[PDB]
């Protein structure tokens, strides 16, 4: 457990165009889910959680005048819309929907956007529009074995949206099996540690990550405790972050322990430039864990 | 009339709602590469919803199926081919094959998600 | 089947000028091609497959640098063309077409330069600038029957281009029968088993290898195993190469297995100084023989 001291940090004000006003937002959203989740509010301070909320709906407010007519995100309203942020803010609105009120429509809105303009026939998605903050999506800025990434991280989203989305946008169960088809066909080629991380936590998210999948994720684990690539090291602390969710799904619980404390013993924080998605990614799962004791 | 219906790799352009008769128009849009098929428009009149359009399914060619049919595409994109209902393809065949007897051509059209592979059989 | 893992060292990016490019293109195209065939990707790893397709386009797309208006190929623009070379680019791109997009006016333009411009009326295809790179010539570097080697050698990829050219080059299918004339005129005459070798294939695709030319030929090996030569190996790999090709054009399936024990046994997987010709022509004919298993 991060302890809530060390965090003080990751409660920002959000500002900017359509890409940074998400990416203050981020780390709000996630401190807050940490902080509930481990239940750190008394050594925190009760009283700063009121203040959150206020600065998490006002990254919500502001990321609506980024909302085109389509119900997709750019950075600018004319920008043409981008796959990824859309699905990012789908990944944080749907996590945020619990902390305040968010309007369904957007939400899901933005689930029908990608569903039936941007995944194609055999279910994998595409980005026509690629973020200008390539230091906002993590380990995707490495362009290589890019379909099964941006595929997989966009179904995470998705699966993510499902409970609160389902209703609205009838299609949504088919385009999350028809990406898990994709993901599954191709799973065995993957070579980067990262996407073997990202991919198999959406897959075992349905369930479809067993035999000889299950294993080619296990066995890219070096030393049994982390997921990593040469390069950037966030990117390693994201990717061992997905593992660690996608453990967590195949309630392995007797290969998470090294995973735990080897995130831990990163002694990482959180919050800077270029930390989005580990941000996001490593409060998460740890998060995950915290309610996942037995 | 109550929600209106459901269609395969489709859905209502606008935000649903539960209660509508009568009078009342919904849109549909298909999915990616989709083709509508009907009315794109449906209408609330009786208490019923006049019958919805369909989705006509576009066809996804891979080199993995072409393999077994001693195939490849014409105008050499991939290995993956995405074509639409109504569009048609172009193959040849492989470096030593030729058409074979029971193949007549080698374009065919996707149709709904089905696309006749022409075979080739080798001289 | 010459073990895939044992071809890791033919997947190379190309670099270069107008010859050393077409260097570096063949084990590449040829290392494809034969797994391609042999149905080897799976002992090889299907992931590599990929990667090994941009860099053919790597090395088509930079050759395009040296196409003259002519629609010739030479080592630099301003050096006059030379008749091998194009007609080895001929040879690559013909068999590159199903691997990745090959430009039809390119590959076409320069099979009507050939014919056109260096093709004489009794037949014989005759060099008038030769490469610099004369290590990358194979068995055509000996100076003896010149003549004949080269043009079988030309013919060789006339042949090659043929289905995809003869609708734009009119010329081509009287070019195939002249060269072929002059062929059997003077293929009794031969000396050289590297010439015997590969006018017989030429002449053996035209179904002109028949009666006491196809007796020479046939009787040309020694010990009814290989075509060879005093000199480098090399020359002898490539030559029963062709040889190899000959015999299954003739479906001659009494005659190879002593002749593909032999090449088996050199055990040549392509790579070393002076590589070219054999690697390609040991990796083509080999996957030939695979592909033609009654």
């Amino acid at each position: 457990m991060l302890d809530a001291e060390r965090l003080k940090h990751l409660i920002v004000t959000p500002s900017g165009a359509g890409e940074q006003n998400m990416i203050g937002m981020t780390p709000t959203v996630i401190a807050v889910h940490y902080l509930d989740e481990t239940e750190q509010w008394e050594k925190f301070g009760l009283e700063k959680r009121q203040g959150a909320l206020e600065l998490i709906k006002k990254g919500y407010t502001q990321q609506l005048a980024f909302r085109q007519p389509s119900s997709a995100f750019a950075a600018f309203v004319k920008r043409a819309p981008s796959t990824w942020l859309t699905a990012y803010v789908v990944k944080v609105f749907s996590l945020a929907v619990n902390l305040i009120a968010i309007d369904s429509q957007v939400l899901c809105g933005a689930v029908k956007w990608l569903i039936l303009e941007k995944q194609k026939p055999d279910g994998v998605f595409q980005e026509d529009a690629p973020v200008i903050h390539q230091e906002m999506i993590g380990g995707l800025r490495n362009n290589n074995e890019k379909d099964m990434a941006l595929t997989a991280f966009v179904l995470i989203s998705l699966q993510e949206a499902k409970d609160i989305c389902e209703e609205q946008v009838n299609s949504l169960p088919g385009s999350i099996t028809k990406a898990g088809d994709f993901l599954e066909a191709n799973y065995m080629n993957l070579q980067r540690s990262y996407t073997v991380a990202i991919a198999g936590y959406a897959l075992a998210q349905m369930g479809r990550l067993k035999g000889p999948l299950l294993n080619k994720f296990l066995t890219t684990a070096k030393d049994k405790n982390r997921w990593e690539d040469p390069g950037k090291q966030l990117y390693n602390v994201e990717a061992t972050s997905y593992a660690l969710l996608a453990l967590l799904q195949l309630k392995d619980f007797d290969f998470v322990p090294p995973v735990v404390r080897w995130l831990n013993e990163q002694r990482y924080y959180g919050g800077g430039y270029g930390s989005t998605q580990a941000t996001f990614m490593v409060f998460q799962a740890l998060a995950q864990y915290q309610k996942d004791a037995p | 009339c109550g929600p209106p219906p459901p269609i395969d790799n489709g859905g209502i352009t606008s935000f649903p709602l539960s209660v509508y008769a009568p009078a009342s128009s919904v849109e549909y849009q298909c999915a990616n590469l989709y083709q509508l098929e009907g009315n794109k428009r449906i209408t609330c009149r009786n208490g019923q919803w006049s019958e919805p359009p369909k989705c006509l399914h576009p066809c996804v060619i891979s080199r993995e199926i072409m393999e077994n049919y001693n195939i490849a595409l014409r105008w050499t994109a991939k290995q993956k081919l995405y074509s639409r209902t109504g569009e048609s393809v172009e193959f040849v065949c492989k470096r030593g094959y030729r058409l074979s007897s029971r193949s007549h051509t080698l374009r065919t059209t996707c149709w709904d998600g089905k696309l006749e592979y022409p075979t080739c059989a080798k001289r």
